[PDB]
């Protein structure tokens, strides 16, 4: 050996220990999320939370969540979406009132679900703009049946849980959108990931709690599958 | 009107195709049919560099053929010494979404870029002995995919802004901007003389750019799917390209068209990295089906497999002296093969 | 004046690509073969090197 | 017939050694197999390996011959080491069950709660506590305090060197090495089963709009079938005025050894990741 | 070299029937999930229909459900969109676009503004 060789070995050991310590420090109880959606969707206002990629750090119960809103990029997303195949979930945001772009929301979610690298990643679907959707349905100026002919043959699910002071038409419409997304998620779903739907308004503050609970379910199911219990 | 211009462009493409077909005398596959093959090539993992806690997205060998720069999504840019498996450096990256990294030909600088649209250049040889960022090269609209060093002061970056750029490291501005790609430029490789460089994009076309002129010298269109990796031949008169359609394709600059297609029925998984050997006889391609296939660049027949990576292989580089082939996959391990 | 600008830029680039001295594909293949044959001995991967000269024991 | 029983016991100890050695070398060789749970499984396999290389090969000689050939102080050491390593194995089973319980019922704070420090604490307690209780109850005669008088008849009637539990040591050992570790392994492998059943029900019902049983049954049944007969007979041995035959006791202690035989095949070979690691080896 | 030139279209009276045809060159037509997209005047591109590589799967936009029929010819390397019983809103530029990668069930950038793999666009007008 030599003095230079010993110094190199000591430097390597110090670097390795520093890297290991920093990794276990910054990776414990810290989950990363991909906040994805459209401009009309309220993805910038999903979580109440009291230059090429945005960032949002929030915690619920001693668990830190990071959301990466990739906004300063070109509309083509088939390439930089492969960098997010390690997140615990994808915060998909959809504007339920805009039926015009609802179909592109549907097929964007379909592409996210069926992506080769995002197959394991489970989507936490957030159907935002519920106030707008309810106002549209109640007013009746906009018709959902023209933009989705299969709505006529649709009846609200038996196990639906609507708010007591809500209109059956609005409940039927919002659950129709939810079923559309869930059918897309369950048709080709391999069972390694699940879609967790939710109904979000612009004033809801428990979105952090909803994300926490669904990520808890995601990690619990991942652990059960890992241990051969599911 | 625009129909006259469209028709003129169509005639130009037609006559370019006719000229290419006329120049197409005989295929390289026919030329190499006489020579004996390379034979089975077995490469064993001499060294297994561990220390990355997450997926390794890119690497680049040094000119000295000893020090390689590795990048991961954890947020660390670890510089290794393949001879002794010694982490000579470990830079805390500001952005963890780095897609590319490079090592300077002089060995004094290291660059990295990703979804932050910024090429961060790190000064290895500092007076204080600590690594500090030398410049925040901003000016790209999309994510950087592959950046290469011309000198200690000139760097070329391929971004998903459908534009390659030439920067001045001292001034940090756009010395020369290359435009013309319809799709996101995913990788570029520099010619041995550094006068030219080709780039692969998400429009299934690879183009040759003149660094001094700043204009696209010629365009190569033979891919049926997105191009991900590109590397010059040791001549500098040819290059190879990878693509999602699992087909490697070798183009010749002077011939202005492809030569052979390195494809097989079994391979269906896309290509993530392409690199030639020192002599160019071996075309090593890193597929995303968890291993790599060494291709006989002359016979166009597979002549080896580099298996041993658990996850998708993302980067693959060959030393300048051609004494090693360090692969880096998504299983957080960077393996040197020889 | 955007579509016409793109079209004229495209036709100018096509002209600049067309007015080149395209060599024969047989000649290019011969050059590549000659280089591969000439430097076939400086390739440690193609021709395995003894472990004594192999830095990566 | 004795020779045939011996071949069978040789097969048992060989299976113990092979399985546990494979588990320990795999865990210590693959750096991907370096999770805290994997370290706990490695410690379990080390416990079982020592058991099978220290107390099984001589319990085999005792059994089928009913004559301890190796002395008296070595017999005391043998009994002490048997109780320590078996209690250590059962403690390791309980701690792996607790690790699974935390990983399932607290999936977010798992790498935080069950860190390498807590895993090392668990390994240390499952090694030190069993050891100290065992070589104690044996080398300070805490088990003979209840009835050395019965022991006098017992030692003579034993006409050899089998363990003795007067009235309380059998109950204490039963409630220290089996019941308390067993109740914890049943109060977490049943709570988990309820959650793993609910997940398998919601997933199945959502698709329309069982594997947990099998896995928890094998995990909580191998342990039970291998240990509970021996422990219930041993705790009832102070009562019934010691009516158990010695050969039945040998069969029961060998079932206890079969628990350590089957521990690797239940905790490592059963899961796909460790099988993939073995294939890579 | 990858030109998805499409034919057909033009001007038809409302309620008529136009049959768009697409010519695919330079790639294995049986490997890519083909799509049809329209661009209304002064509007973004709107995905119309989608047919799988084998043709077993199929899907349509709700606005054209039952009025458009999509068909592919793997041997002929041609993709068709049977537009019958048209409506005034059908006036748009139709592009024959394929999904970027073969053997994939996802299609990310088909509706992008400057997608690489699409035709120039056959104008369809109804009045
Ligand atoms: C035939 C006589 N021998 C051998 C000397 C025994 O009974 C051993 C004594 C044991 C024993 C006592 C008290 C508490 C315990 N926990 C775990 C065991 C245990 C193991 C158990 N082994 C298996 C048999």
């Amino acid at each position: 050996v030599s003095a230079e060789d010993k110094a190199a070995a000591e430097r390597s050991k110090m670097i390795d220990k520093n890297l290991r310590e920093d990794g276990e420090k910054a990776a414990a109880a810290t989950h990363r999320l991909l906040l994805l959606g459209a401009d009309n969707s309220g993805k910038s206002t999903i979580v109440k939370q009291m230059s090429g990629i945005f960032e949002t750090k929030f915690q619920v119960d001693k668990v830190n969540f990071h959301m990466f809103d990739v906004g300063a990029q070109r509309d083509e997303r088939r390439k930089w979406i492969q960098c997010f195949n390690d997140v615990t979930a994808i915060i998909f945001v959809v504007d339920s009132s805009d039926y015009n772009r609802l179909q592109e929301a549907l097929n964007d979610f379909k592409s996210i679900w069926n992506n080769r690298w995002l197959r394991t990643i489970s989507v936490i679907l957030f159907l935002n703009k519920q106030d707008l959707l309810a106002e549209k349905v109640l007013a009746g100026k906009s018709k959902i049946e023209d933009y989705f002919p299969e709505f006529a043959r649709y009846t609200t699910p038996e196990d639906a849980t609507p708010e007591p002071g809500e209109d059956p038409r609005v409940t039927r419409a919002k659950y129709f959108i939810r079923d559309e997304f869930l059918r897309i998620s369950t048709a080709s779903g391999d069972g390694r990931h699940y879609c967790y739907p939710h109904f979000t308004c612009s004033v809801d503050t428990e979105n952090a709690r909803r994300i926490f609970n669904d990520c808890r379910d995601i990690i619990q199911r991942m652990h059960l599958r890992q241990y051969e219990l599911l | 009107e625009l129909d006259q211009l469209r028709q003129e462009a169509e005639q130009l493409k037609n006559q370019i195709r006719d000229a290419r077909k006329a120049c197409a005398d005989a295929t390289l596959s026919q030329i190499t049919n006489n020579i004996d093959p390379v034979g089975r090539i077995q490469m064993r993992t001499r060294r297994t560099l561990r220390g990355h806690l997450a997926k390794i997205y890119a690497m680049h060998w040094g000119t000295d053929s000893r020090l390689l720069v590795s990048a991961s999504q954890d947020g660390k840019l670890i510089i290794w010494d393949s001879y002794t498996t010694n982490k000579v450096h470990a830079i805390p990256l500001r952005s963890s979404w780095v897609m590319t990294c490079a090592y300077a030909p002089s060995g004094n600088y290291v660059a990295c870029g990703g979804l932050d649209n910024i090429c961060s250049i790190y000064n290895l040889k500092t007076r204080e002995g600590n690594v500090r960022v030398s410049r925040e090269l901003a000016g790209h609209t999309g994510y950087l995919s592959c950046c290469r060093f011309l000198d200690d002061n000139q760097i070329v970056t391929s971004s998903g802004d459908t534009t390659c750029a030439l920067w001045d490291i001292e001034t940090g501005q756009q010395t020369t901007t290359f435009t013309g790609h319809t799709g996101d430029v995913m990788s570029l490789s520099l010619a041995p003389d550094t006068r030219l460089f080709v780039s692969g994009a998400c429009d299934a076309s690879a183009k040759l750019w003149d660094v001094r002129e700043g204009m696209c010298r010629q365009t190569f269109t033979g891919h049926e799917s997105d191009i991900n990796a590109i590397c010059f031949f040791p001549n500098g008169n040819a290059f190879a390209t990878g693509s999602d359609d699992a087909t490697c394709r070798l183009f010749d600059l002077r011939a202005d068209q492809e030569l052979m297609t390195y494809s097989h029925d079994n391979i269906i998984c896309g290509i993530t990295s392409v690199s030639f050997s020192k002599s160019g006889r071996l075309l090593l391609a890193g597929y995303d089906d968890f291993n790599c296939n060494v291709w006989d660049a002359l016979k166009a027949d597979r002549a080896g497999v580099l298996a041993g990576h658990d996850n998708r292989v993302s980067c693959l580089g060959v030393t300048d002296d051609g004494m090693a082939v360090a692969t880096g996959s998504w299983d957080s391990f960077l393996k040197i093969w020889n | 004046t955007a579509s016409i600008a793109q079209a004229r830029k495209l036709v100018e680039q096509l002209k600049m690509e067309a007015n080149i001295d395209r060599i024969k594909v047989s000649k290019a293949a011969a050059d590549l073969m000659a280089y591969c044959e000439a430097h076939a001995k400086e390739d440690p991967l193609l021709t395995p090197v003894p472990a004594s000269e192999n830095p990566f024991r | 017939v004795r020779a045939s029983l011996y071949s069978l016991m040789v097969l048992i100890i060989l299976t113990t050694l092979v399985g546990n050695l494979i588990v320990i070398v795999s865990i210590s060789h693959f750096k991907q197999l370096h999770t805290p749970t994997n370290w706990l499984i490695h410690s379990m396999a080390t416990v079982d390996f020592l058991l099978g290389c220290l107390v099984m090969p001589y319990s085999m000689v005792r059994s089928a011959e009913h004559c301890w050939y190796f002395g008296e102080v070595f017999c005391k050491i043998h009994t002490s080491t048997d109780i320590m390593l078996s209690s250590a194995s059962i403690f390791h089973l309980s701690f792996i069950s607790i690790d699974r319980y935390y990983a399932v019922c607290d999936p977010l704070r798992y790498k935080a709660k069950m860190n390498i420090l807590v895993i090392c604490v668990m390994i240390f307690i499952s090694w030190s506590v069993p050891a100290v209780f065992a070589f104690g109850m044996i080398f300070l005669e805490l088990n003979f305090k209840g009835a050395e008088e019965i022991y006098y008849k017992h030692v003579h009637c034993r006409g050899g060197c089998s363990v003795f539990f007067s009235k309380i040591s059998g109950v204490l050992t039963f409630m220290t090495s089996f019941y308390i570790p067993g109740s914890i392994m049943l109060c977490v492998y049943y709570r988990i089963y309820l959650i793993a059943k609910e997940q398998a029900r919601l997933i199945s019902d959502a698709n329309q709009k069982r594997k947990a049983v099998k896995t928890l049954g094998i995990v909580m049944g191998v342990f039970l079938i291998c240990w509970c007969p021996f422990f219930i007979c041993t705790v009832m041995d102070p009562f019934l005025h010691y009516i158990i035959p010695p050969t039945l006791n040998d069969v029961l202690i060998w079932f206890g050894y079969l628990n350590s035989t089957f521990n690797p095949m239940v905790y490592a070979f059963f899961y796909p990741w460790f099988r993939k690691a073995l294939k890579m080896m | 070299q990858v030109q998805l030139q499409e034919s057909g279209g033009g001007l038809v009276q409302p309620g008529g029937s136009l049959r768009l045809s697409c010519a695919a060159s330079g790639f294995t037509f049986s490997n890519y999930k083909m799509n049809w997209v329209r661009q209304a005047p002064g509007k973004g591109l709107e995905w119309v229909s989608d047919i799988s590589q084998s043709g077993a799967s199929i899907s349509y936009t709700g606005s054209v459900k039952g009025r458009f029929t999509i068909s592919r010819d793997n041997a002929k390397n041609t993709l068709y969109l049977q537009m019958n019983s048209l409506k005034p809103e059908d006036t748009a530029v139709y592009y024959c676009a394929r999904c970027p990668a073969p053997f994939t069930r996802d299609c990310f950038d088909v509706t992008s503004t400057t997608y690489a793999y699409r035709g120039q666009g056959t104008q369809v007008t109804v009045s």
